[PDB]
């Protein structure tokens, strides 16, 4: 297919991230200016995060055999986006203290973020395997950032090569669905089939392996051990950024693959997706009890929540509402992560050297940073699917939708898997509240951005009619 | 056909007389006569640097054999293409990746 | 033609098995070029005549270069990977190769319940892959143009000296 | 000629082989060397099933997962280089300080 | 088989790769025999003939001994020089009295230093000793060659007068 | 007895008596150089003497990768030469992909440097090897870039289209940056002297120098009929038979090349890597977009 100007206008977010990461790359090239750069980089994702209007007005249609754009896209686009403004934002105090070279951080954000958008935008195998690489490296970068430091040099190559892994085992599923379809496109899986002939072995056999690529990166079980590892070793604007962006960004093109493929509504899919669900929330809940770090707390706790998620994904075939809850959830989930590991940021900025500690020591955390300890407090209420908190709307939603479809074991588990959250987030909230023995703009607006995440977790939890209008108004093309 | 199968004859003569050729050379060289610090990392980074633009030289490889076909949309994304390279390789000397002398 | 494709994959699938079981790196890399002129024989006796140029130009040419460099640069005289011998101990091996021959066995059930019509090996040649690449593919290509300067730059960010 | 399920078990056995040879090894360039494997076997699959259909998808996958063997045999070997530089040794057990 | 030999013989004889390892002024002299005015017309593994020139000191011996090792079959010497034959002028506590003291000589040169021509004449000599001898031609006897001395006697022994100092 | 195979016996003697022209011609011009700086009994002579060589594999090196550095430096430009028209129906192989198979054969010429390294074990030379290998890849990263102009203007890989492109103009006026750029890397991947040293040739004793050096001059002779093949009409002329015209042309190259190697400095190799890496390339960048931009102009 050819590109129009209108194309080019269902483009713009897209184009203008690229466009970012020249000008960005070409200022590095003139002088290494950390504010100028982060500067850039910051006002090239707000004007893509505006332009994201300019694309609502051209409306939904498709760029390319490859991108197809439509609120879902715009959503997605927009969670990926604000995650990523906020992994700069917590960025600039940690590099602050970064020794060496500082503006490549930036540059990979950028990418990242771009991956992000075309992940959003994905309608083909080939978009979708591009996308998730475009995430994946900057981020090998990212999480060894700090490679002076043992723990991040350990989980850079830790996530590099269980990524390059797991690209290769999507890549091969992909390569044996393309072998039985004959069509990269996501509405051309399994559309020559037909009359109870949906369950081919070479089509779930691709299916399976891409399931093994998409759930290392979703962190499902059993793919998931490298998530606390990582998450510990990264550092802490980079465990913002992997926790958020890569997560939503990924998940909403599984959520679209399943939606939009012929065979997504498979039995043995389905059945093999609500064990690796029901895993997933299990054993994220249950690792996550004894756990003194909060990093490695907030690895399991992600592997349980896209556990939840992917029980809301599991009901989309059978369901209406899914993607509505999927969208609540997802935002509830951005904002939650943001602030826990916001804080997390901002208690371990500057960075202190590569040969000294990287830890948060969370205890008593209300006697000298009280704003800091309301905010976390309010974050680990809000993972713990407690009302008065946007968590809880998600939680919600996943439960309506599981019990719509009368997926009664996911239901189950969504409820012993949350009362063990509640033990675990809440042990956290009260060690912020026990008794223990800055100074520039760019700190205050990585707290801006905490407690704006917790304003918002607040009165969308109190009042949740505004999220879920422009969540419904997000539709994809039926 | 047969002036492909003949010119697939060829090329095979070729391939391996070339290579039986210089096996045997050394096969005569063998057989024939009496008997009686630190290394840098600016390797590394230009082994990587050509690696990196060894792949978009295929991707202009490819658009190369084409650019008719392609028409003037072709050239725009090429260029642009083309520009995203140029600017990498702007940054690369800048930052001082591709300086060897001090 | 398909004795061309026969020939190659036996080469490779050899080459394949005989670079992870050999404990020098060089030998290692030079059987695993091997392998790569293998594969692109068999990508030639599938009529990807593009896709065979850029196995020999881009995987043996640039990658295992790459590969080779690095093994020059750790110096390996002996450095604690000669001596070890560990992985061919039985207790080491046996049970990932088990996994893997599951695996495979798998796999191929999978593949030979599929309808096939055999591959016609007609010549796709790199003027229709530029056709393809820059028409419908674009946005694949400029935004892998991004990845490799993404990683251009995490490999100069983590692999300097200094 | 070549039937596809020919091609297609060639591709996995050669997928099958690099993830051995990822799993049984301690040293790290063995295992970036059957990340190479992996990636390039399943690039191979891509190749077999466009040239089965006789579509160009094929090769432009395989264009495209070249770009990520080249670009992650880039990084990891820059991580390799990281790794020898501040603990001169190469052993992954070694690279275990975080668990639980 | 007999022209066989007689054309690997050949082949040696008119290939010849000199590493000029010289030390002192007769080096000086192949130096100056490499220019046009001369017409005489690399490392020490594919060298096949050694042209030691010039004096072997106590400290240079052993790098002589290593630099002639490191060569390989067929391997010629020609000593140059009044040093590399016997020690020459210098019968002193430092020097080695004669190059063939610790490796063998194929070609001797008197003088001090000797001109090109005689390095010319040495290499005619050496390719007559080479194409007259026989070696294996797959996996050594040298010929037993007349001497110049007693060749040359007639024609050297014939002479009468020569011309007087005094002009020029 | 048939006609097609009358044919078929033709073509695979078309084939071997290039191969026989093309080395003869490599071990011709290496005696050559070395006199300008009878003959042919003297040629014959060193070549009997490397046969004859005690051929010593070091005690403290490998075998295989000993061994195959000279191979790879023989035969992959010999295989490079293997795609060249010499006149219309002289050819080895009328393959479609034609240049791709000559950049296949460079990316595996670099394995001849660094093997040679590799099998040297000696540090200096070790060094020497990796700045050669390193000279080599800078100069190599825009061959193929510095061809894509003839190939655009062509339209095609195969070489028969692109000396038939070359019918009214030479591809030396339009494609003249691509010229110097592809002579430039011809001249630096095949270690032509302007860039011969920055060495990995010791250790090397008799034969596997002999083949170093054969496969050397035998490099020059396949770049410099690749240049007239590309840049100059090929077979293509006025008057004389077409092979007569591409004798001529390719040994002007080889004379050409003789006369650089006596004309020109040394640079230092910090300025090598500079022009390589910051003229070159661009150049051969900004000339394909030109190019595309001329024949999309030109082509309403
Ligand atoms: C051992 C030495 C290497 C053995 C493997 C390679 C050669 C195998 C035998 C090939 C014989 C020629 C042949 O099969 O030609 C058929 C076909 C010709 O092309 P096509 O147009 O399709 O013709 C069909 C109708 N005209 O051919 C083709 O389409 C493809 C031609 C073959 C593929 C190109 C060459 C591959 C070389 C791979 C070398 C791998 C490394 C070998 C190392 C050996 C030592 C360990
Ligand atoms: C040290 C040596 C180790 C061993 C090396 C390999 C030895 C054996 C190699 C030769 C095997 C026998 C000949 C194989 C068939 C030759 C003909 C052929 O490949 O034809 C197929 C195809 C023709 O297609 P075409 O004419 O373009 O289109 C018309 C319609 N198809 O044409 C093509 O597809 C052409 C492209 C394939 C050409 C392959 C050439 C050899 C590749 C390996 C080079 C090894 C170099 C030395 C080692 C490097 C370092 C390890
Ligand atoms: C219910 C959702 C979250 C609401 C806000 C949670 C609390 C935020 C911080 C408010 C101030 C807390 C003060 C705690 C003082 C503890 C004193 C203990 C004395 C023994
Ligand atoms: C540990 C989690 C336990 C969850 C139990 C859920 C039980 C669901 C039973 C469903 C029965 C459906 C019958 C039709
Ligand atoms: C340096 C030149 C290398 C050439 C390699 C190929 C040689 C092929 C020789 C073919 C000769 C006959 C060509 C057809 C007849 C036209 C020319 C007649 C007068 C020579
Ligand atoms: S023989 Fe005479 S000229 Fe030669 S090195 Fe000895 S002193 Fe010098």
């Amino acid at each position: 297919m050819t590109i129009t100007p209108q194309n080019l206008i269902a483009l713009l977010p897209l184009l203008i991230v690229g466009l970012t990461v020249v000008v960005v790359m070409l200022s590095i090239a003139w002088r290494r200016n950390h504010f100028l750069n982060a500067t850039l980089s910051v006002i090239g994702l707000n004007a893509a995060l505006v332009s994201l209007w300019f694309v609502g007005q051209a409306g939904a249609m498709d760029v390319t055999p490859l991108m197809r754009v439509d609120g879902f896209a715009m959503l997605y686009t927009g969670l990926v986006l604000l995650a990523s403004l906020a992994t700069c934002t917590f960025a600039y105090p940690w590099l602050e203290g970064y020794n060496d070279n500082k503006d490549e951080f930036y540059l990979l954000v950028l990418i990242a973020a771009l991956g992000g958008i075309l992940l959003a935008n994905a309608n083909h195998l080939a978009s979708l395997f591009l996308g998730i690489e475009l995430i994946s490296l900057p981020l090998f970068g990212l999480v060894g950032y700090a490679f002076r430091q043992k723990r991040s040099l350990e989980a850079s190559i830790k996530y590099t090569i269980l990524s390059a892994a797991a690209s290769s085992f999507l890549l091969f599923g992909m390569a044996l669905v393309y072998a039985q379809s004959g069509d990269l496109s996501f509405v051309a899986l399994g559309k020559n089939l037909g009359d109870g002939m949906l369950n081919e072995p070479l089509l779930l056999a691709g299916f399976g392996l891409m399931i093994v690529g998409l759930g290392f990166k979703l962190s499902l079980v059993p793919f998931h051990l490298w998530t606390p590892d990582v998450y510990q070793g990264a550092p802490a604007p980079v465990s913002t950024f992997l926790a958020t962006a890569s997560k939503i960004a990924i998940f909403g093109v599984v959520m679209r693959l399943f939606l939009y493929a012929p065979v997504g509504d498979s039995e043995a899919i389905r059945v093999v997706l609500a064990i690796i669900a029901f895993a997933s929330i299990i054993f994220g809940n249950l690792m996550a009890l004894s756990q003194t770090n909060i990093k490695r707390l907030l690895g399991y706790s992600s592997i349980s929540h896209l556990g939840y998620l992917l029980v809301a994904l599991i009901a989309l075939q059978t369901g209406e509402m899914s993607m509505e809850a999927v969208g609540v959830y997802l935002a509830g989930y951005l904002f939650s992560s943001l602030g826990a590991f916001g804080v997390v940021s901002l208690m371990s900025s500057p960075y202190r050297g590569p040969d000294a500690d990287s830890l948060f020591s969370y205890r008593g955390l209300f006697w000298h940073r009280p704003i800091l300890a309301a905010v976390m407090t309010v974050m680990m209420l809000s993972l713990a699917g407690i009302p008065m908190t946007l968590g809880f709307i998600g939680k919600f939603y996943v439960l309506a939708v599981g019990v719509q479809a009368h997926l009664w074991w996911l239901v189950g588990a969504v409820v012993v898997g949350s009362a063990i959250g509640l033990y675990y987030y809440l042990r956290v909230a009260v060690s912020l509240y026990l008794h223990a023995p800055p100074s520039n703009w760019q700190y205050s607006a990585g707290g801006i951005v905490v407690l704006i995440s917790a304003l918002l977790v607040l009165v969308l939890g109190v009042w949740p009619q505004p999220l879920i209008s422009i969540v419904r108004l997000a539709m994809p093309l039926m | 056909s047969t002036e492909v199968i003949a010119h697939h004859w060829a090329f095979a003569i070729f391939l391996i007389v070339a290579i039986g050729l210089c096996c045997l050379m050394l096969v005569g060289g063998w057989f024939l006569g009496g008997r009686a610090l630190r290394l840098s990392a600016k390797f590394y980074l230009v082994a990587m640097f050509f690696v990196i633009f060894d792949v978009e030289a295929l991707y202009l490889f490819a658009w190369s054999t084409s650019i008719r076909e392609s028409g003037w949309v072709g050239f725009v994304e090429a260029a642009i293409f083309i520009f995203v390279l140029l600017a990498g390789l702007v940054y690369l000397v800048r930052i001082g990746a591709l300086d060897w002398t001090p | 033609m398909e004795f061309a494709f026969y020939i190659c994959g036996l080469i490779a699938i050899l080459a394949t098995l005989r670079v992870i079981t050999h404990t020098n790196p060089v030998h290692a890399l030079l059987y695993l070029i091997i392998s790569l002129l293998a594969i692109s024989g068999v990508f030639f006796s599938l009529g990807a005549y593009f896709a065979g140029a850029l196995e020999i130009i881009v995987y043996a040419g640039a990658i295992m270069v790459l590969f080779v460099f690095v093994v020059m640069m750790l110096n390996l005289g002996g450095s604690e990977i000669e001596q070890e011998r560990q992985w061919l101990k039985p207790q080491v091996w046996i049970g990932p190769a088990i996994l893997s021959a599951i695996m495979l066995v798998v796999i191929v059930y999978a593949i030979l319940g599929v309808n096939d019509q055999g591959i016609d090996g007609t010549p796709i040649s790199a003027k229709a892959v530029g056709i393809t690449l820059f028409g419908p593919y674009v946005l694949a290509v400029e935004l892998a143009s991004m990845l490799l300067l993404a990683g251009l730059v995490v490999a100069f960010h983590v692999g300097r000296e200094e | 000629m070549i039937p596809l399920q020919h091609g297609l078990i060639l591709a996995a056995i050669l997928f099958v082989l690099g993830l051995t040879g990822l799993v049984i090894r301690r040293n790290l360039l063995f295992m970036l060397i059957g990340l190479e494997i992996m990636i390039n076997a399943s690039a191979l699959a891509f190749v077999v099933a466009g040239s089965y259909w006789g579509q160009t998808d094929g090769q432009v996958m395989y264009i495209l997962a070249i770009s990520l063997a080249a670009a992650e045999a880039s990084i990891g070997l820059a991580l390799l280089l990281q790794l020898h530089r501040r603990r001169q040794n190469l052993n992954i057990d070694s690279v275990s300080e975080m668990r639980g | 088989m007999g022209k066989l030999n007689d054309m690997v013989n050949w082949g040696r004889k008119n290939s010849i790769w000199p590493y000029n390892f010289g030390l002192s002024c007769c080096y000086v002299e192949m130096v100056t025999s490499f220019t046009a005015v001369h017409d005489v017309a690399a490392s020490p593994r594919q060298a096949d003939l050694m042209v030691v020139a010039g004096t072997c000191f106590t400290k240079m011996a052993p790098v002589i001994q290593r630099l002639y090792d490191q060569m390989l079959e067929p391997k010629w010497v020609i000593s140059m020089g009044a040093c590399a034959n016997s020690g020459g002028m210098y019968d002193i506590y430092s020097v080695v009295q004669g190059v063939d003291k610790f490796i063998p000589v194929d070609v001797y040169i008197p003088g001090c230093p000797p001109r090109p021509e005689a390095y010319m004449q040495a290499l005619m000599l050496l390719q007559e000793s080479i194409g007259k001898e026989r070696r294996p031609l797959s996996w050594v006897y040298r010929a037993n060659m007349q001497s110049e001395r007693e060749r040359k006697r007639g024609e050297r022994i014939a002479v009468t007068n020569l011309r007087t100092p005094d002009e020029i | 007895i048939s006609p097609e195979l009358i044919e078929i016996l033709l073509t695979i003697l078309k084939a071997v008596v290039i191969l026989l022209v093309v080395v003869t011609c490599g071990a011709f011009m290496s005696f050559g150089e070395r006199r300008l700086l009878g003959g042919s009994l003297q040629l014959v002579a060193d070549m009997i003497k490397m046969f004859f060589k005690e051929d010593w594999i070091p005690k403290f090196s490998d075998r295989v990768i000993f061994t195959l550095a000279p191979m790879i430096a023989f035969t992959s430009l010999l295989l490079a030469f293997a795609i060249v028209p010499v006149s219309p129906g002289w050819v080895v192989a009328d393959l479609n992909i034609g240049i791709l198979f000559f950049l296949m054969m460079a990316g595996l010429a670099v394995y001849a440097v660094l093997f040679a390294g590799w099998s040297s074990n000696n540090k200096y030379s070790l060094l020497g090897a990796m700045r050669a290998s390193a000279q080599t890849l800078s100069y190599e990263v825009f061959l193929g870039l510095s061809l894509m102009g003839v190939v655009a203007q062509a339209g095609s890989f195969n070489m028969t289209d692109i000396v038939n492109s070359q019918a009214h103009v030479w591809n030396v006026i339009p494609q003249f940056f691509g010229f110097i750029t592809f002579a430039i890397a011809g001249v630096a991947v095949c270690h032509r002297h302007p860039f011969d040293q920055p060495g990995y040739h010791i250790e090397y004793s008799g034969m596997k120098f002999g083949l170093f050096f054969v496969g050397e001059y035998i490099g020059i002779v396949t770049i410099s009929a690749l240049m007239v093949t590309l840049f100059f009409g090929g077979w293509q002329g006025p008057l004389l038979p077409p092979f007569i015209w591409f004798a001529l042309k390719t040994a002007f190259f080889m004379m050409m090349f003789i006369l650089i190697r006596a004309s020109l400095p040394r640079p230092r190799y910090d300025q090598v890597m500079s022009f390589g890496w910051k003229i070159c390339l661009p150049l051969t960048l900004i000339n394909l977009l030109v190019t595309a931009a001329v024949i999309l102009w030109q082509a309403q």
